[PDB]
């Protein structure tokens, strides 16, 4: 039962701007750990696996990295199209699947 | 092309019973995980169950445990979920996601492909 | 401005410490060569330059110390020519010789850490001997400028004679090129090699480390499991050992990583028959990870406990002490080479640093000088520590 | 009789003591004049009342002016700027053969 905790619950960012989306386990995880993005009214698209690994038919603006127990989402150039929520993810193993809060981007 | 489809949604009084589905397409069920993810109405993305194609380990979430039973037929490449003694709480949409076995970078993508999602009301 | 002086304590206080620095030095050096060749047989390429550079050391401390007596009274020399030559060409030797010794232990020591195979042990000796007599070579022949140019200078009409560097032009070039080399070629090449060396030693030290670590968190878990049983105290065993595999993986071409798939694939199956509620099965099947932890991932922990044994070696601290004492130690002398260097060219022009740096130069030389003196306090650390045997006897 | 120069660089005229050496077949570098530094003018025998050192702070050169050039006087003038303190340094400039 590793609890994932996201540190901004929302984020409120111009077009054009930098922000960062930071997750925590509660064990460690290696880089098993998925980064979602969510719009209204739709299913979640991957963004990042593996914790620093780009999805096919993602922009490069997305980025993720880890430190540990750490992990960030990075995107550097905001677009009219980013705002929507950005959810975490530890995939460890198939029953061991949590999901963090939410990081609704506005 | 890959492609997740949902059915099987709808209104029941609480207590009942459901019996959802996730039909797959450009894709094979065996050798790929499906999962089913819950999203409660205002509230974020919660694991519910998986099934495998494969040798056949099951595994449901300790909040929905005792009540669900998800099951796949590979001859019809869909993965169903049979729900029963529905409470308040399972009112929810619910996505099915497909999640490929360890050896290799399928299981790495973790849900790489998701459904549209069916609507729960209880 | 002109004016100036700090004469009074330097002095006095330079040639008694510069006295004890020679004694101290020369005994301790001394002791070095005895025990490096005696003690420790020429047996490791380590030695050999660790040898060099003590006899370096020694005639350093046997060719300056006339510069004791030089600054002991004003700084008259009442030596010869070539006494004036051998006594300042010392310095640029000693630098430049115990410089590159110090490159050529570090990349020994990352040759030996990093790549225990790639480098063989037969052609390392005579290597090493090679290198020794290159390095020697160039110290030699990096000091020629001061044995061509430094030249005994009587001081106008009265008797006062100095050990001067004489260029045959007022806008000559050879100050600013000496005075480069040793900052350029004397430090600063150098530096970057050994810290390159250093960082990739410590690169491979943290991947060695992190193989073993996380191996150490697959070793407890499985002890875990083997002493439970309750269904329950195994899955978190198992949690804790999946994500261990998956780290270690990560340390690393094919044969490495396929070994730990396999250890995942059995982990997994654990975890299948732990969620079904068995626990013989799970704590059985748990077993399977010490057979394929041989076939594959053994040899690759061996590679990383000898890696990280090295570290513990008395030859290691001693080099990496030695190395980061040279280059505290002549870092001031860099330094006020590099400000001189710009006073010559004009960069910078005040009257009130040229006072300083002038007065700066003797004690940089005299710090300089201090290194020598305690390289051999390092060696006492263990294994060497049989010189006190030695003195006894 | 007459005068000689030494164009000296920035760095050399502020801080180095400048003056005039001489050098014949048969003997080596004699002292003969020199200035600044931050001591007084230095004479040698023979030179002391004849030669004349002087200075230009603006021009950057010092001149020895020399009057009577009789006797043995002839030979290599080399202008020499030499800094005792700290690390002793001699700047030999081109020399000059006078008749
Ligand atoms: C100032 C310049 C022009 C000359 C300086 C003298 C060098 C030619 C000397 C001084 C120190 C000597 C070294 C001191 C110690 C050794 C270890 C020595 O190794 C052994 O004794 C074991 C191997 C063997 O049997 O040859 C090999 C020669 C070497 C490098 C010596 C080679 C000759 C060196 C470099
Ligand atoms: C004015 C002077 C006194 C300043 C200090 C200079 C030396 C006395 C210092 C500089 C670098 C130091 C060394 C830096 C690193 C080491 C390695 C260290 O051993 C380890 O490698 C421990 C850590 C590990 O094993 O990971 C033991 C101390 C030692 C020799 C230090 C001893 C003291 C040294 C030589």
């Amino acid at each position: 039962d590793i609890q994932m905790t996201q540190s901004p619950s929302s984020l409120s960012a111009s077009v054009g701007d930098r922000v960062t989306i930071t997750c925590r386990a509660s064990q460690s995880v290696s880089s098993a750990v998925a980064w979602y993005q969510q719009k209204p009214g739709k299913a979640p698209k991957l963004l990042i696996y593996s914790a620093s690994s780009l999805y096919s038919g993602v922009p490069s603006r997305f980025s993720g990295s880890r430190s540990g127990t750490d992990f960030t989402l990075t995107i550097s150039s905001l677009q009219p199209e980013d705002f929507a929520t950005y959810y975490c993810q530890q995939y460890l193993y198939y029953s061991l699947v949590t999901f963090g809060q939410g990081t609704k981007v506005e | 092309e890959v492609q997740l489809v949902e059915s099987g949604g709808g209104l029941v009084q609480p207590g009942g019973s459901l019996r959802l589905s996730c039909a797959a397409s450009g894709f094979n069920v065996v050798d790929f995980s499906l999962h089913w993810v819950r999203q409660a109405p205002g509230k974020g993305l919660e694991w519910v169950a998986y099934i495998s194609s494969s040798s056949g380990s099951t595994s449901y979430a300790d909040s929905v445990k005792g009540r669900f039973t998800i099951s796949a037929d590979t001859s019809k490449n869909t993965a169903y979920l049979q729900m029963n003694s529905l409470r308040a709480e399972d009112t929810a949409v619910y996505y099915c996601a497909r999640w490929g076995y360890w050896p290799g970078e399928p299981w790495w993508k973790a849900f790489d492909y998701w459904g549209q999602g069916t609507l729960v009301t209880v | 401005c002109p004016k100036a002086g700090r004469h009074n304590y330097i002095f006095v206080m330079i040639p008694t410490l510069y006295s004890i620095i020679f004694v101290v030095g020369i005994f301790g050096n001394s002791l070095v060569v005895i025990v490096i060749y005696f003690y420790m047989k020429l047996k490791t390429v380590a030695s050999v330059f660790l040898l060099n550079l003590a006899l370096a050391d020694l005639c350093f401390l046997l060719t300056l110390p006339l510069w004791a007596v030089y600054t002991a009274m004003e700084y008259r020399w009442p030596f010869g020519n070539y006494l004036c030559k051998i006594a300042s060409a010392s310095v640029s030797f000693n630098l430049y010789a115990s410089v590159f010794l110090l490159t050529c232990l570090s990349i020994d020591r990352y040759l030996a850490i990093v790549h225990p195979m790639k480098s063989r042990l037969r052609r390392t000796m005579l290597v090493a001997k090679v290198t020794c007599i290159i390095i020697w070579l160039l110290a030699g022949l990096a000091s020629l400028p001061a044995i061509i140019h430094r030249n005994v200078f009587f001081i106008e009409n009265t008797n006062i004679t100095v050990c001067a560097f004489h260029y045959e032009s007022q806008n000559s070039t050879l100050p600013i090129g000496l005075g480069l080399t040793k900052n350029i070629l004397g430090f600063l090449f150098p530096f970057l090699i050994i810290l390159t060396s250093y960082t990739l030693i410590w690169k491979a030290l943290k991947k060695a480390y992190d193989l073993e670590d996380n191996w150490e968190t697959l070793n407890d878990n499985l002890k875990v499991i083997e002493k439970a049983d309750n269904a329950a105290q195994v899955k978190d065993a198992l949690t804790k050992m999946r994500a261990a595999a998956l780290d270690a993986q990560k340390a690393t071409m094919k044969d490495f990583r396929h070994g730990f798939d396999i250890l995942v694939g059995q982990i997994d199956d654990a975890l299948k028959l732990a969620n079904e509620g068995k626990v013989k099965e799970a704590q059985a099947a748990a077993e399977q990870l010490k057979t394929t932890r041989n076939a594959y991932i053994q040899k690759y922990l061996e590679r990383a406990r000898s890696t990280l044994d090295k570290l513990n070696d008395d030859i290691f601290k001693i080099i990496m002490a030695i190395v980061l004492f040279f280059f505290f130690s002549w870092i001031p002398h860099q330094i006020f080479t590099f400000l001189d260097v710009l006073i010559q060219l004009g960069i910078i022009r005040d009257c009130r640093i040229a006072d300083i740096v002038d007065t700066a130069m003797p004690i940089t030389i005299c710090i300089a000088y201090f290194n020598n003196c305690l390289n051999p306090l390092f060696y006492g650390f263990l294994g060497k520590k049989f010189k006190r045997y030695f003195l006894q006897l």
